[PDB]
Protein backbone atom coordinates (compact mmCIF):
# COMPACT_ATOMS: atom_id res chain seq x y z
CA UNK A 1 0.00 0.00 0.00
CA UNK A 2 3.20 2.42 0.37
CA UNK A 3 4.16 1.64 -2.93
CA UNK A 4 0.18 2.79 -4.08
CA UNK A 5 0.73 5.78 -2.45
CA UNK A 6 4.14 6.49 -4.08
CA UNK A 7 2.54 5.26 -7.50
CA UNK A 8 -0.44 7.91 -7.26
CA UNK A 9 1.98 10.81 -5.42
CA UNK A 10 5.24 10.57 -8.22
CA UNK A 11 3.18 12.08 -11.44
CA UNK A 12 2.30 15.19 -9.06
CA UNK A 13 4.30 15.90 -6.26
CA UNK A 14 8.02 16.68 -6.35
CA UNK A 15 10.58 15.26 -3.55
CA UNK A 16 14.54 16.50 -2.20
CA UNK A 17 15.85 15.87 0.72
CA UNK A 18 18.53 18.78 1.19
CA UNK A 19 21.51 16.93 0.70
CA UNK A 20 20.22 17.02 -3.09
CA UNK A 21 20.75 20.61 -3.20
CA UNK A 22 22.98 21.77 0.10
CA UNK A 23 26.44 20.46 -0.65
CA UNK A 24 28.16 23.43 0.97
CA UNK A 25 24.91 24.21 4.18
CA UNK A 26 25.34 22.82 7.59
CA UNK A 27 23.23 20.10 9.12
CA UNK A 28 21.72 20.61 12.61
CA UNK A 29 23.24 19.45 15.50
CA UNK A 30 20.33 18.30 17.56
CA UNK A 31 20.69 18.42 21.13
CA UNK A 32 18.13 16.53 23.54
CA UNK A 33 18.73 18.48 26.86
CA UNK A 34 17.29 17.23 29.66
CA UNK A 35 16.13 19.48 32.53
CA UNK A 36 15.93 18.41 36.93
CA UNK A 37 12.58 19.94 37.67
CA UNK A 38 12.73 21.69 41.14
CA UNK A 39 11.45 21.34 44.76
CA UNK A 40 8.28 23.65 43.74
CA UNK A 41 7.90 21.85 40.49
CA UNK A 42 7.94 18.15 42.47
CA UNK A 43 5.47 19.10 44.91
CA UNK A 44 2.89 20.78 42.61
CA UNK A 45 3.55 17.74 39.81
CA UNK A 46 3.26 14.93 42.82
CA UNK A 47 0.06 16.88 44.29
CA UNK A 48 -1.78 16.44 40.05
CA UNK B 1 21.34 13.38 18.18
CA UNK B 2 23.22 14.48 21.15
CA UNK B 3 21.85 14.09 24.65
CA UNK B 4 22.72 16.64 28.25
CA UNK B 5 21.41 16.26 31.43
CA UNK B 6 22.65 18.88 34.10
CA UNK B 7 22.69 19.21 37.99
CA UNK B 8 24.85 21.64 39.79
CA UNK B 9 24.09 21.39 43.62
CA UNK B 10 24.80 19.31 47.24
CA UNK B 11 21.77 16.68 48.54
CA UNK B 12 20.31 17.53 51.89
CA UNK B 13 22.59 16.80 54.16
CA UNK B 14 22.19 12.87 56.37
CA UNK B 15 21.79 13.52 59.93
CA UNK B 16 20.97 11.27 62.94
CA UNK B 17 17.16 10.41 62.77
CA UNK B 18 17.05 10.82 58.58
CA UNK B 19 15.95 7.10 58.16
CA UNK B 20 12.91 7.88 60.43
CA UNK B 21 9.71 8.73 57.86
CA UNK B 22 6.80 7.58 60.13
CA UNK B 23 5.38 4.70 62.89
CA UNK B 24 5.66 2.11 60.14
CA UNK B 25 2.12 0.73 60.95
CA UNK B 26 -0.71 -0.94 59.74
CA UNK B 27 -4.37 0.38 58.64
CA UNK B 28 -5.37 -1.28 62.21
CA UNK B 29 -2.59 0.50 63.67
CA UNK B 30 -0.65 -2.42 64.58
CA UNK B 31 2.92 -2.36 64.21
CA UNK B 32 4.54 -3.89 60.97
CA UNK B 33 7.99 -5.74 61.91
CA UNK B 34 10.33 -3.04 60.33
CA UNK B 35 8.78 -0.01 57.99
CA UNK B 36 8.69 4.00 57.03
CA UNK B 37 12.61 3.43 58.52
CA UNK B 38 11.84 1.58 61.86
CA UNK B 39 12.36 -1.65 63.10
CA UNK B 40 11.04 -3.30 66.56
CA UNK B 41 9.66 -1.57 69.40
CA UNK B 42 6.29 -2.79 68.50
CA UNK B 43 4.44 -1.78 71.53
CA UNK B 44 6.15 1.91 71.68
CA UNK B 45 5.16 1.86 68.04
CA UNK B 46 1.57 0.71 68.40
CA UNK B 47 1.36 3.20 71.47
CA UNK B 48 1.92 5.94 68.77
CA UNK B 49 -0.06 4.96 66.83
CA UNK B 50 -2.69 5.90 69.58
CA UNK B 51 -0.70 9.16 70.18
CA UNK B 52 -1.68 10.44 66.48
CA UNK B 53 -4.69 9.56 66.58
CA UNK B 54 -5.26 11.80 69.59
CA UNK B 55 -3.12 14.65 68.51
CA UNK B 56 -5.17 14.27 64.75
CA UNK B 57 -8.25 14.03 67.19
CA UNK B 58 -7.77 17.67 68.47
CA UNK B 59 -10.45 17.44 71.25
CA UNK B 60 -8.09 16.72 73.92
CA UNK B 61 -5.44 19.36 75.65
CA UNK B 62 -2.37 18.48 77.96
CA UNK B 63 -2.12 15.01 77.46
CA UNK B 64 1.37 13.45 77.90
CA UNK B 65 3.38 10.82 77.38
CA UNK B 66 6.48 10.25 78.16
CA UNK B 67 8.95 7.46 75.95
CA UNK B 68 11.09 5.61 79.11
CA UNK B 69 13.93 3.29 78.24
CA UNK B 70 17.41 3.03 78.46
CA UNK B 71 20.22 4.89 76.06
CA UNK B 72 19.62 4.03 72.23
CA UNK B 73 16.40 2.39 72.81
CA UNK B 74 14.81 4.68 69.77
CA UNK B 75 12.74 7.52 72.12
CA UNK B 76 13.47 10.61 70.62
CA UNK B 77 13.42 8.52 66.95
CA UNK B 78 10.40 7.31 67.81
CA UNK B 79 9.16 11.50 69.30
CA UNK B 80 10.77 12.36 65.52
CA UNK B 81 8.27 9.26 63.56
CA UNK B 82 4.94 11.21 65.35
CA UNK B 83 6.34 14.26 63.85
CA UNK B 84 6.50 12.68 60.46
CA UNK B 85 3.36 10.90 60.56
CA UNK B 86 1.41 14.24 61.72
CA UNK B 87 3.16 16.03 58.46
CA UNK B 88 3.93 19.61 57.69
CA UNK B 89 0.79 21.32 58.81
CA UNK B 90 0.06 20.43 62.55
CA UNK B 91 3.06 22.07 64.58
CA UNK B 92 5.79 19.87 66.29
CA UNK B 93 7.74 21.89 68.57
CA UNK B 94 10.76 20.30 69.09
CA UNK B 95 12.73 21.38 72.92
CA UNK B 96 15.57 19.97 75.03
CA UNK B 97 14.66 19.72 78.99
CA UNK B 98 18.06 21.76 79.54
CA UNK B 99 16.76 25.02 76.98
CA UNK B 100 14.45 26.45 80.41
CA UNK B 101 17.59 28.11 81.99
CA UNK B 102 17.84 30.91 80.26
CA UNK B 103 19.17 34.40 81.29
CA UNK B 104 16.50 36.83 80.47
CA UNK B 105 13.38 34.82 81.49
CA UNK B 106 12.15 32.57 84.11
CA UNK B 107 12.67 28.88 83.65
CA UNK B 108 8.80 28.76 84.70
CA UNK B 109 7.92 30.79 81.70
CA UNK B 110 10.15 29.49 78.86
CA UNK B 111 8.04 26.41 79.16
CA UNK B 112 4.98 28.76 78.49
CA UNK B 113 6.54 30.01 75.32
CA UNK B 114 7.23 26.45 74.13
CA UNK B 115 3.71 25.41 74.95
CA UNK B 116 1.85 28.06 72.75
CA UNK B 117 4.40 27.74 69.76
CA UNK B 118 3.02 23.96 70.12
CA UNK B 119 0.04 25.22 69.22
CA UNK B 120 -0.58 26.19 65.54
CA UNK B 121 -3.36 28.59 63.80
CA UNK B 122 -4.11 28.89 60.28
CA UNK B 123 -5.59 32.20 59.11
CA UNK B 124 -7.44 33.73 56.07
CA UNK B 125 -6.38 36.77 56.33
CA UNK B 126 -7.36 39.27 53.76
CA UNK B 127 -4.96 42.02 52.81
CA UNK B 128 -5.56 45.00 50.54
CA UNK B 129 -2.91 47.09 48.83
CA UNK B 130 -2.33 49.74 46.91
CA UNK B 131 0.62 49.33 43.98
CA UNK B 132 1.79 50.79 41.03
CA UNK B 133 4.55 53.72 39.73
CA UNK B 134 3.94 56.67 41.36
CA UNK B 135 2.98 59.16 39.00
CA UNK B 136 2.28 62.34 41.28
CA UNK B 137 2.57 62.57 45.03
CA UNK B 138 0.90 65.65 47.22
CA UNK B 139 0.54 66.41 51.01
CA UNK B 140 -2.69 68.81 51.99
CA UNK B 141 -2.26 71.10 54.31
CA UNK B 142 -4.02 71.87 57.82
CA UNK B 143 -3.53 74.50 60.83
CA UNK B 144 -1.21 73.78 63.52
CA UNK B 145 1.09 73.76 59.00
CA UNK B 146 0.60 69.86 59.63
CA UNK B 147 -0.91 67.27 56.91
CA UNK B 148 -4.39 66.39 56.86
CA UNK B 149 -4.25 63.80 53.81
CA UNK B 150 -1.32 62.66 51.12
CA UNK B 151 -2.29 62.49 47.39
CA UNK B 152 -0.66 59.74 45.36
CA UNK B 153 -1.10 58.88 41.22
CA UNK B 154 -0.26 55.15 40.77
CA UNK B 155 0.46 53.86 37.23
CA UNK B 156 -0.41 50.10 36.41
CA UNK B 157 -0.61 48.32 33.12
CA UNK B 158 -4.08 47.81 33.71
CA UNK B 159 -4.68 51.96 34.13
CA UNK B 160 -4.09 54.66 37.03
CA UNK B 161 -5.65 55.89 40.22
CA UNK B 162 -4.98 59.02 42.56
CA UNK B 163 -6.00 58.37 46.32
CA UNK B 164 -6.19 60.40 48.86
CA UNK B 165 -3.98 58.51 52.19
CA UNK B 166 -3.61 58.94 55.38
CA UNK B 167 -0.42 61.05 57.08
CA UNK B 168 0.49 58.44 58.41
CA UNK B 169 1.29 56.83 54.80
CA UNK B 170 2.90 60.34 53.83
CA UNK B 171 5.35 60.00 56.63
CA UNK B 172 5.94 56.17 55.60
CA UNK B 173 6.67 57.28 52.24
CA UNK B 174 9.22 59.82 53.35
CA UNK B 175 10.86 57.32 55.54
CA UNK B 176 11.15 54.94 52.71
CA UNK B 177 12.63 57.96 50.12
CA UNK B 178 10.06 57.46 47.85
CA UNK B 179 9.79 59.86 44.73
CA UNK B 180 7.96 59.92 41.21
CA UNK B 181 8.62 57.43 38.98
CA UNK B 182 9.21 54.75 42.15
CA UNK B 183 7.10 51.12 41.81
CA UNK B 184 5.64 50.98 45.23
CA UNK B 185 3.68 48.64 47.46
CA UNK B 186 1.22 49.91 50.62
CA UNK B 187 -0.84 47.52 52.79
CA UNK B 188 -3.77 49.44 53.97
CA UNK B 189 -4.25 47.04 57.05
CA UNK B 190 -0.51 47.20 58.11
CA UNK B 191 0.00 51.29 56.55
CA UNK B 192 3.36 49.23 55.43
CA UNK B 193 5.27 50.81 52.48
CA UNK B 194 7.71 48.80 50.50
CA UNK B 195 9.52 50.94 47.40
CA UNK B 196 11.18 48.35 44.80
CA UNK B 197 13.23 50.93 43.18
CA UNK B 198 12.33 52.91 39.76
CA UNK B 199 10.05 51.18 37.37
CA UNK B 200 11.98 50.22 34.21
CA UNK B 201 11.02 52.85 31.92
CA UNK B 202 13.29 54.58 33.98
CA UNK B 203 16.11 52.21 33.51
CA UNK B 204 17.58 54.24 30.41
CA UNK B 205 17.45 57.97 32.23
CA UNK B 206 21.02 57.68 33.38
CA UNK B 207 24.20 56.56 32.22
CA UNK B 208 25.07 55.54 35.84
CA UNK B 209 22.40 55.34 39.01
CA UNK B 210 22.48 53.10 42.53
CA UNK B 211 19.45 52.01 41.54
CA UNK B 212 17.54 48.34 40.80
CA UNK B 213 14.79 48.77 38.12
CA UNK B 214 11.76 46.76 37.99
CA UNK B 215 8.60 46.14 35.35
CA UNK B 216 5.17 47.92 36.09
CA UNK B 217 3.29 46.22 38.25
CA UNK B 218 0.05 44.69 37.24
CA UNK B 219 -3.72 44.55 38.05
CA UNK B 220 -5.22 47.35 38.97
CA UNK B 221 -3.75 50.03 41.41
CA UNK B 222 -6.34 48.73 44.62
CA UNK B 223 -6.97 45.31 45.24
CA UNK B 224 -7.22 42.99 47.75
CA UNK B 225 -5.79 39.16 48.22
CA UNK B 226 -6.26 36.48 51.35
CA UNK B 227 -2.51 35.60 52.58
CA UNK B 228 -3.41 31.77 54.05
CA UNK B 229 -1.38 32.55 57.47
CA UNK B 230 0.12 29.79 59.43
CA UNK B 231 1.27 31.06 63.02
CA UNK B 232 0.86 30.10 66.40
CA UNK B 233 -0.72 31.07 69.78
CA UNK B 234 3.34 32.05 71.07
CA UNK B 235 3.79 34.15 67.41
CA UNK B 236 0.79 36.04 68.52
CA UNK B 237 1.83 36.59 72.37
CA UNK B 238 5.24 37.66 71.31
CA UNK B 239 4.20 39.68 68.44
CA UNK B 240 1.66 42.08 70.85
CA UNK B 241 4.57 42.61 74.10
CA UNK B 242 7.01 44.42 71.78
CA UNK B 243 5.66 45.39 69.31
CA UNK B 244 6.80 46.23 65.33
CA UNK B 245 4.10 46.39 63.61
CA UNK B 246 2.81 50.19 62.64
CA UNK B 247 4.76 52.95 61.34
CA UNK B 248 5.66 55.25 64.06
CA UNK B 249 8.83 56.48 65.61
CA UNK B 250 7.96 54.24 68.77
CA UNK B 251 7.34 50.87 66.75
CA UNK B 252 10.22 51.90 64.01
CA UNK B 253 12.64 51.59 66.83
CA UNK B 254 11.66 48.10 68.73
CA UNK B 255 12.78 46.70 65.60
CA UNK B 256 16.25 48.29 66.13
CA UNK B 257 17.23 47.70 70.52
CA UNK B 258 17.82 43.85 71.53
CA UNK B 259 15.39 41.89 71.11
CA UNK B 260 15.41 40.48 74.84
CA UNK B 261 12.96 38.08 75.74
CA UNK B 262 9.65 39.36 78.67
CA UNK B 263 7.59 37.35 81.02
CA UNK B 264 4.79 37.51 79.25
CA UNK B 265 1.54 38.25 81.34
CA UNK B 266 -0.94 35.89 81.94
CA UNK B 267 -3.48 38.58 81.02
CA UNK B 268 -2.05 39.15 77.41
CA UNK B 269 -2.66 35.24 76.73
CA UNK B 270 -5.98 36.04 77.87
CA UNK B 271 -6.45 38.66 75.32
CA UNK B 272 -5.16 36.99 72.39
CA UNK B 273 -7.38 33.69 73.63
CA UNK B 274 -10.45 36.18 73.04
CA UNK B 275 -8.97 36.99 69.59
CA UNK B 276 -8.16 34.22 67.85
CA UNK B 277 -11.87 32.56 69.43
CA UNK B 278 -12.80 35.38 67.79
CA UNK B 279 -11.12 34.92 64.38
CA UNK B 280 -12.67 30.79 64.64
CA UNK B 281 -15.93 32.21 65.44
CA UNK B 282 -15.85 34.24 62.49
CA UNK B 283 -14.68 31.22 59.90
CA UNK B 284 -11.84 32.85 59.31
CA UNK B 285 -9.46 30.58 60.64
CA UNK B 286 -8.60 27.20 61.82
CA UNK B 287 -6.99 25.97 65.24
CA UNK B 288 -4.35 22.69 64.56
CA UNK B 289 -3.21 22.00 68.28
CA UNK B 290 -0.03 19.78 67.94
CA UNK B 291 3.29 18.59 69.67
CA UNK B 292 5.24 19.96 72.73
CA UNK B 293 8.86 17.49 72.52
CA UNK B 294 10.40 17.79 75.76
CA UNK B 295 13.26 15.32 75.21
CA UNK B 296 15.67 15.09 77.60
CA UNK B 297 12.53 15.99 80.39
CA UNK B 298 14.80 14.26 83.18
CA UNK B 299 16.61 17.56 83.82
CA UNK B 300 14.31 20.32 83.74
CA UNK B 301 13.91 22.08 87.50
CA UNK B 302 11.71 20.70 89.68
CA UNK B 303 10.21 24.34 89.57
CA UNK B 304 9.51 23.28 86.29
CA UNK B 305 7.87 20.04 86.82
CA UNK B 306 5.64 21.06 89.50
CA UNK B 307 4.52 24.16 86.63
CA UNK B 308 4.03 21.56 84.20
CA UNK B 309 1.14 20.05 86.65
CA UNK B 310 -0.65 24.17 86.10
CA UNK B 311 0.19 23.86 82.15
CA UNK B 312 -1.00 20.31 81.37
CA UNK B 313 -4.27 21.07 83.63
CA UNK B 314 -4.88 23.72 81.29
CA UNK B 315 -7.88 23.59 78.97
CA UNK B 316 -5.77 25.90 76.44
CA UNK B 317 -2.05 23.24 76.15
CA UNK B 318 -1.18 21.05 73.25
CA UNK B 319 -0.34 17.62 73.67
CA UNK B 320 3.15 16.93 75.39
CA UNK B 321 5.83 13.98 75.00
CA UNK B 322 8.15 13.69 77.36
CA UNK B 323 11.31 11.66 77.03
CA UNK B 324 13.81 10.12 80.19
CA UNK B 325 16.90 7.84 79.43
CA UNK B 326 17.45 7.25 83.31
CA UNK B 327 16.42 5.31 86.21
CA UNK B 328 15.87 6.28 89.95
CA UNK B 329 17.76 9.47 89.58
CA UNK B 330 18.39 12.18 92.47
CA UNK B 331 15.72 14.80 90.78
CA UNK B 332 17.30 17.94 89.96
CA UNK B 333 17.12 21.38 92.55
CA UNK B 334 16.24 18.95 95.50
CA UNK B 335 19.34 17.09 96.73
CA UNK B 336 17.31 14.66 98.80
CA UNK B 337 14.49 12.95 96.78
CA UNK B 338 14.71 10.45 93.85
CA UNK B 339 11.93 9.05 91.71
CA UNK B 340 12.08 7.01 88.15
CA UNK B 341 13.51 8.29 85.22
CA UNK B 342 14.34 11.68 87.05
CA UNK B 343 10.66 12.90 87.07
CA UNK B 344 8.53 13.99 90.30
CA UNK B 345 6.20 11.07 91.16
CA UNK B 346 3.53 13.89 91.48
CA UNK B 347 4.24 14.42 87.81
CA UNK B 348 4.45 10.74 86.86
CA UNK B 349 0.94 10.60 87.52
CA UNK B 350 0.22 12.83 84.81
CA UNK B 351 1.75 10.88 81.94
CA UNK B 352 0.80 7.91 79.67
CA UNK B 353 4.18 6.17 80.29
CA UNK B 354 5.59 3.95 76.88
CA UNK B 355 7.92 1.46 78.05
CA UNK B 356 10.35 1.68 75.37
CA UNK B 357 12.91 -1.58 75.22
CA UNK B 358 16.59 -3.15 74.40
CA UNK B 359 17.21 -4.78 70.82
CA UNK B 360 18.07 -8.16 70.17
CA UNK B 361 21.19 -9.07 67.81
CA UNK B 362 17.90 -9.41 64.81
CA UNK B 363 16.95 -5.79 65.34
CA UNK B 364 20.59 -4.08 65.45
CA UNK B 365 21.49 -5.82 62.07
CA UNK B 366 18.76 -4.48 60.72
CA UNK B 367 18.63 -1.28 61.76
CA UNK B 368 22.09 -1.18 61.11
CA UNK B 369 21.38 -2.36 57.57
CA UNK B 370 18.67 0.54 56.94
CA UNK B 371 21.13 2.63 58.44
CA UNK B 372 24.29 1.42 56.00
CA UNK B 373 21.53 2.27 52.88
CA UNK B 374 20.58 5.75 54.54
CA UNK B 375 24.10 6.74 54.70
CA UNK B 376 24.33 6.33 51.20
CA UNK B 377 27.01 3.02 51.43
CA UNK B 378 27.17 -0.37 50.04
CA UNK B 379 28.33 -3.26 52.84
CA UNK B 380 29.62 -7.17 52.57
CA UNK B 381 26.97 -9.16 54.69
CA UNK B 382 30.36 -10.64 56.26
CA UNK B 383 30.88 -6.97 57.19
CA UNK B 384 27.19 -6.15 58.27
CA UNK B 385 27.37 -9.59 60.63
CA UNK B 386 30.21 -8.60 61.58
CA UNK B 387 28.81 -4.63 62.88
CA UNK B 388 26.21 -6.83 64.92
CA UNK B 389 28.62 -8.77 66.80
CA UNK B 390 30.22 -5.43 67.61
CA UNK B 391 26.49 -4.15 68.40
CA UNK B 392 26.50 -7.47 71.22
CA UNK B 393 30.07 -6.56 72.52
CA UNK B 394 29.13 -2.62 72.75
CA UNK B 395 25.84 -0.37 72.01
CA UNK B 396 23.57 0.08 68.63
CA UNK B 397 25.05 3.84 68.67
CA UNK B 398 28.85 2.68 68.49
CA UNK B 399 28.11 0.13 65.91
CA UNK B 400 26.07 2.61 63.57
CA UNK B 401 28.74 5.28 64.10
CA UNK B 402 31.29 2.99 62.44
CA UNK B 403 29.70 3.08 58.87
CA UNK B 404 30.67 6.55 57.78
CA UNK B 405 34.54 6.06 58.81
CA UNK B 406 34.47 2.84 57.17
CA UNK B 407 33.41 4.24 54.13
CA UNK B 408 35.64 6.67 53.97
CA UNK B 409 38.30 3.59 54.51
CA UNK B 410 37.41 1.82 52.26
CA UNK B 411 37.35 4.55 49.22
CA UNK B 412 40.47 5.14 50.50
CA UNK B 413 41.40 1.73 50.33
CA UNK B 414 39.76 1.69 46.47
CA UNK B 415 36.78 -0.34 47.20
CA UNK B 416 32.88 -0.09 46.29
CA UNK B 417 31.92 -1.22 49.44
CA UNK B 418 32.95 -1.98 53.20
CA UNK B 419 34.53 -5.56 53.13
CA UNK B 420 35.08 -7.16 56.83
CA UNK B 421 38.79 -5.94 56.30
CA UNK B 422 37.53 -2.49 56.88
CA UNK B 423 35.09 -2.36 59.78
CA UNK B 424 37.61 -4.41 61.64
CA UNK B 425 40.23 -1.84 61.38
CA UNK B 426 37.78 1.12 62.29
CA UNK B 427 36.94 -1.20 65.20
CA UNK B 428 40.89 -0.61 66.73
CA UNK B 429 40.93 3.15 65.41
CA UNK B 430 38.26 4.36 67.36
CA UNK B 431 37.12 2.74 70.88
CA UNK B 432 33.85 3.34 72.39
CA UNK B 433 32.47 3.99 76.05
CA UNK B 434 33.10 0.69 77.05
CA UNK B 435 36.11 -0.46 75.90
CA UNK B 436 37.52 3.36 76.76
CA UNK B 437 36.60 3.38 79.86
CA UNK B 438 38.72 -0.13 80.46
CA UNK B 439 42.12 1.55 79.69
CA UNK B 440 41.16 5.03 81.43
CA UNK B 441 40.39 2.20 84.74
CA UNK B 442 43.91 0.99 84.07
CA UNK B 443 45.89 3.55 83.34
CA UNK B 444 43.93 5.89 86.61
CA UNK B 445 47.04 7.21 87.63
CA UNK B 446 47.55 9.42 84.72
CA UNK B 447 44.08 11.23 83.91
CA UNK C 1 26.74 29.02 9.19
CA UNK C 2 26.61 26.44 11.44
CA UNK C 3 23.28 25.13 13.17
CA UNK C 4 22.51 23.97 16.05
CA UNK C 5 18.88 22.97 17.67
CA UNK C 6 17.91 22.12 21.55
CA UNK C 7 14.94 21.02 23.28
CA UNK C 8 14.20 21.22 27.08
CA UNK C 9 12.88 18.57 28.39
CA UNK C 10 11.70 17.23 31.56
CA UNK C 11 12.88 13.43 33.43
CA UNK C 12 10.00 11.63 34.44
CA UNK C 13 7.23 13.97 33.80
CA UNK C 14 4.78 14.02 30.90
CA UNK C 15 7.20 15.74 28.28
CA UNK C 16 8.50 12.43 27.97
CA UNK C 17 4.83 10.78 26.46
CA UNK C 18 5.15 14.13 24.58
CA UNK C 19 8.81 12.66 22.88
CA UNK C 20 7.44 9.10 22.83
CA UNK C 21 4.51 9.90 20.56
CA UNK C 22 6.53 12.66 18.53
CA UNK C 23 8.96 9.36 17.80
CA UNK C 24 6.21 7.06 17.16
CA UNK C 25 4.98 9.57 14.79
CA UNK C 26 8.34 10.67 13.56
CA UNK C 27 8.94 6.89 12.28
CA UNK C 28 5.71 6.43 10.87
CA UNK C 29 6.16 9.64 9.24
CA UNK C 30 8.97 8.54 7.56
CA UNK C 31 8.26 5.83 5.48
CA UNK C 32 5.21 7.42 4.28
CA UNK C 33 8.24 9.82 2.03
CA UNK C 34 11.33 8.02 1.96
N1 LIG D 1 13.43 1.25 66.28
C1 LIG D 1 14.32 1.97 65.60
N2 LIG D 1 14.21 1.89 64.29
C2 LIG D 1 15.09 2.62 63.60
N3 LIG D 1 16.06 3.41 64.10
C3 LIG D 1 16.14 3.41 65.43
C4 LIG D 1 15.31 2.71 66.22
N4 LIG D 1 15.59 2.80 67.54
C5 LIG D 1 16.66 3.61 67.54
N5 LIG D 1 17.01 4.02 66.26
C6 LIG D 1 18.15 4.81 65.87
O1 LIG D 1 19.27 4.44 66.70
C7 LIG D 1 19.85 5.59 67.33
C8 LIG D 1 19.48 5.58 68.86
O2 LIG D 1 18.11 5.94 69.12
P1 LIG D 1 17.75 7.28 69.93
O3 LIG D 1 16.37 7.70 69.57
O4 LIG D 1 18.77 8.29 69.56
O5 LIG D 1 17.93 6.71 71.38
P2 LIG D 1 17.50 7.51 72.66
O6 LIG D 1 16.10 7.18 72.97
O7 LIG D 1 18.29 7.02 73.83
O8 LIG D 1 17.75 8.96 72.61
C9 LIG D 1 19.37 6.78 66.48
O9 LIG D 1 20.19 6.87 65.31
C10 LIG D 1 17.97 6.32 66.10
O10 LIG D 1 17.40 6.99 64.98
Amino acid sequence: QLSRLHMILKPFMLRRIKKDVENELSDKIEILMYCQLTSRQKLLYQAL
Amino acid sequence: KIEEVKSTTKTQRIASHSHVKGLGLDESGLAKQAASGLVGQENAREACGVIVELIKSKKMAGRAVLLAGPPGTGKTALALAIAQELGSKVPFCPMVGSEVYSTEIKKTEVLMENFRRAIGLRIKETKEVYEGEVTELTPCETENKTISHVIIGLKTAKGTKQLKLDPSIFESLQKERVEAGDVIYIEANSGAVKRQGRCDTYATEFDLEAEEYVPLPKGDVHKKKEIIQDVTLHDLDVANARPQGGQDILSMMGQLMKPKKTEITDKLRGEINKVVNKYIDQGIAELVPGVLFVDEVHMLDIECFTYLHRALESSIAPIVIFASNRGNCVIRGTEDITSPHGIPLDLLDRVMIIRTMLYTPQEMKQIIKIRAQTEGINISEEALNHLGEIGTKTTLRYSVQLLTPANLLAKINGKDSIEKEHVEEISELFYDAKSSAKILADQQDKY
Amino acid sequence: KQVTVYRLICKGTIEERILQRAKEKSEIQRMVIS
